[PDB]
């Protein structure tokens, strides 16, 4: 599947190597966007970092794991994109899952 | 005040007490609780830092797959809110009643584990306040706990709470003014 | 769920805004794109704004009445995709939830 | 459905161009993405361009055929995202159906 | 000495609490009891005059309506015994062994207002003991009592039981002449 | 020390007080237990010279076929192990950790009949230790023990407990070195 | 149930004491009707008078068999009604079986 | 069964006696009650006699045809009570269903 | 249907008014009987009044309360026969349905 | 201006002609309606004098046994409201707007005898009017009336008509005030 968390510029490749480099997942695609959202009731706005990360069906509950024990602030944002796999490449879907050392 | 939590729930003690042995060999937590609970299960529960919590999680987590279909339900919460542990640590007061006016929730949940998850959320969330707090304590099996706040606070966290809840969510009741009566027992 | 539409890049952030404070979406991630698409048989090509909206389950029908009622273009793309709930932090979901005020 | 693909940024627009006016998918949007994957077991690091690309439920096997007996490299990324239809702009997935011409 | 009960049951806790609301603001009654018992049910319990008990009854089966097949029973007496009141107070003392001689008759229901009902009419026609009335106590959600007397008025309680109970009886025995160490515990 | 055993289960507490009654009158009998357990079962205990139970149990065993189907279990052991008495008298201190390198086996069983027996059998053929013996006590109805010893003695009794319990067992597990945080709990 | 017989106005109050004190029924209500039947094809006229009586479900058939085998006439009078016992008193209707006595 | 209808005192007998010489009714019973109902919204008292209708079941359209098209008042009482059979004599509801003349 | 009791022939009109005036009944009946009861093991002998009630299936349980709450005696005489619907007046059990107030 | 009625539905229209015939010949009827009606039915009325009418339903009756389970319904009315007879001739004009303050309640049922039943006792019971009056005329065969009046006339003609149409009721509504735009089409 695809997992979808959003950081502060400044951690996003610290943060996306860190979890590439140790197995937790295949891939991943960093897209600067534009975050607007409710803090103390009122409208606010900020630039943040998109992160798609590209994991296998096993490794999802390491990688929630791992991400909710460091993420900065008081509650994540981790979506779980459901992925058709009957009509996807399969020899990615084998490349995302051999390259997702279970460790 | 605020650590990592780690719940588990199995159908056998045996099993548990091999649950809560290979989550305490792989990381340095503290155990909580292991003991029978009804009507027939086990009830671990861990606390410590989210990275030590989170190895021990995955450990047990290995180690119930020797019973097939063992596993009822998990959790890990890597900040526990300042208002739940008293009522985990067992050791705590009866709150006063600082308003009269608060409108009360009532929740149910089949395990402790969607109880504890939810309770958190809506803690989070929604400016409320945790009354009661009983985990399948005689009461056949099920969990449930009460939140104190305004009458708009407390719908939020209904909302919240179904949310989280899911399908383990046995029933979900907003009572706008309670009487003088029940209010003894209810902040209780 | 997540809602995905596009805008043109002039009315990205008080769309966003307006849907934000109005209770309609918990939150919206804005993204510069750059759209291909075909124009009286001929391919055109324009620079739009995509949007990524947060919502519950529940306040879906209102935000999709909401946009085609207002959206300036006669064919408005609103596209919902499935989030696999059981693998998401559920903390964020209950988020979600209690921020998208059913008015 | 909505596939997604990676390519470098030059072939991004031809690629994508190419796509709309044969008639395979009705509508593509180019986002500017930054990839981080494992080369030769060390943590690389690459600016490429993500496509994402509209098209019908009977267009996705000839778009795969066409997309892996031309992609460049040994490994294509296609990647198919459930859609949730019942809660999708109705008239839009019309439109998507029409444009896909089957050929 | 001799005031008006009503008892409710309900498989919620939540809609418990909401019911007992309701009750308590439609008339002045005392609420005796509302917590959650075996096996996962709720009681409900009031007190009062009979006219102000039968407003309050009136208005929480109205509430338990919206609980859809909520409710498993429900009972209304105008007029409890005087014998009834220490077993419900959970004030009580071991009556002594006024006579060796006596036989027993032990009763088990499945709900608690089928017990409470069937003790009331049994007690009202033949001369009969209270000795011990267990409601829904860690037995699984059974409810249980013992009359004592002699043989002729036991059996004819055990008629008046079998009428009341209906349905509801799980079982019904009757000891001529019980041993002496069973009598120690019986009579408890 | 070393006395006769006699163990009944029934379905209803009303004939288990019928049951208690014969087996008493039979023979000359110590009632050891007469009570109502999880999750709504009847449990009898009585202890005495093996010709006087054996007589009692017969008589019991008569009476219960008035029931049609309410007999859950039975057992009966000619001469117990002073190291099961303790634990059913109730009156028993937490055994001392005498090696820490002990393994330990945790068993569950269905009755509280299959426990008893596949306990002493177990103790009678391996050199092992009774730890811990809990008889359905708002478990859910179950029954469990602790044993310890070494990693052979434990794997030898594992076999015995196996063939003794039959079909009782629910579940049977062995630790070969529990955890410190773990040896607190368990040795109680 | 109730059970419902007609007896001339002499024998109704030795037949229904009698009835009572041997435990055949509980109780008897004793009302004075006028009786329009048909004999010998001619429409004729009496006073008798109605004997209501309240027993058990198993006292009934000791009753129709004391009543048959001492009635007077050639067809005793002998209907049961059906009592609906979910909503009648129910600590009546154990009055009612334990003052029946079955001997 | 056995039915119950209200009619004033003066039309007691003759009602009855042409109920049964028609063969519409078995036998019929006669009872002086005291009615009190609510007239206009306030509560009035009048004498009236209730009749006891004793039929059989293949009579019991016919009666309540011929009642409720020949009864003075504009809503007619007409109640039929379920009678249980098995407990009852069955010689005399042998008698009630041949004297009750189909035609 | 229609439920029965006994009261002392004093209180009978005072207790039928104000049943009916109260919208707990649309129509009682009163019946003078004679009642053979054992008091004390002796059988003793009163003079009382019958009450035929008139209420529809949804006023029994406030009819039911409403007795035992207020009548004198230990043990009322409350019982309800079991009327069958289909061969009765169904506008007779409308008009019953329509005067017993719910309130 | 108010004679009898008599209303039978079949399953058959050829079954139907030999009903309406049989109940021609016995007693001197009108016949007001022989025709099919949705979904595959047969409607038969007649009129006259109560004795005349009783004679006809009873003879057309019989004839219907031949068909084994043909008959749906019947119903007989020995004297009909004044305001029902214009809906049944078919010759009616749309009731003027008295009083735009009234309520409305709009009834569905399965058969065209419960719906005439129906209304029948609502009108003669509470103070109400008949607005209109529909029978089973392209609407998958059911029939629906709407009457208007008071809230609390109309609630007490909802009592009697949820008695009298029993089991064949559909739906049933109570509009406190209707909107001007809806008014125009509900009075027709």
């Amino acid at each position: 599947p695809i997992a979808l968390t959003v950081v502060p510029p400044e951690e996003a490749e610290p943060l996306a190597r860190e979890l590439v480099e140790a197995g937790l997942a295949a891939e991943v695609l960093l897209v600067p966007v534009r975050r607007i959202y409710r803090e103390k009731g009122k409208v606010r706005e900020e630039e943040v970092t998109l992160l798609l990360i590209l994991v296998s069906r096993e490794g999802v509950p390491a990688l929630r794991a791992w991400i909710e024990a460091r993420h900065p602030d008081d509650i994540p944002l981790f979506i779980v994109l459901a992925v058709d796999e009957e009509a996807s490449n399969k020899r990615y879907l084998g490349y995302i899952a051999a390259e997702t050392h279970l460790y | 005040a605020r650590p990592a939590l780690g719940v588990l729930e199995l159908k056998s003690y045996a099993l548990g007490v091999a649950v809560a042995d290979a989550a305490l060999r792989a990381a340095p937590v503290e155990l909580l609780k292991c003991e029978p609970v009804e009507p027939g299960k086990a009830l671990i529960m861990i606390r410590g830092e989210p990275e030590a919590v989170a190895r021990a999680m995955a450990a047990a987590l290995e180690t119930a797959k020797a019973g097939s279909g063992n596993l009822i339900d998990h959790a890990f919460i890597g900040r526990i809110h300042p208002a739940l542990l008293p009522f985990l640590l067992e050791e705590t007061a009866a709150p006063p009643i600082e308003d009269p006016d608060e409108a009360v929730l009532v929740v149910e949940t089949k395990t402790v584990a969607a109880a504890i998850e939810a309770a958190d959320a809506a803690l989070d969330v929604a400016p409320v306040r945790l009354l009661r707090m009983r985990l399948s304590e005689h009461i056949g099996g099920k969990a449930y706990f009460v939140l104190a706040g305004d009458e708009e606070a407390v719908r939020k966290a209904a909302r919240a709470v179904r949310a989280v809840a899911g399908e383990k969510l046995i029933d979900l009741r907003i009572i706008p003014r309670p009487h003088e009566a029940l209010r003894g027992r209810l902040f209780f």
